[PDB]
């Protein structure tokens, strides 16, 4: 019957659905950092190693 | 580490090109003793220089 509760409840649905989004972003977004840092580390480390042998 | 490799690639070409000139200084030593005074324009009181 009213647009502007309606809108409301339409801002709510992308509120909830943005932060459960956000969330599981986040969470695979710390794990896979966690281990690109990791593998950049080693990749770091071999070319520290070229550079001294170069 | 590219710009070592840069400075390694200068260094090598330079290498390469004083070695070659010292070939080149070497043979061109060897020629130009066999191919301009050895022959006989040698003027006769060089000969003893050449002994």
């Amino acid at each position: 019957d009213d647009q502007f509760r309606k809108l409301l409840y339409k801002l709510d649905l992308r509120l909830f659905q943005t932060i459960s989004d956000q969330m599981t972003r986040d969470l695979k977004d710390i794990l896979d950092i966690n281990v690109s840092n990791n593998e950049l580390c080693y990749q770091l480390k071999q070319v520290l190693a070229r550079k001294e042998d170069l | 580490n590219e710009r070592l490799e840069a400075i390694l690639s200068r260094e090598q070409n330079l290498l390469e090109e004083t070695r070659k000139l010292c070939m080149n200084l070497k043979t061109n030593n060897k020629k130009r003793l066999t191919e301009k005074l050895i022959q006989k324009d040698l003027h006769p009181v060089l000969n003893k220089a050449m002994e």
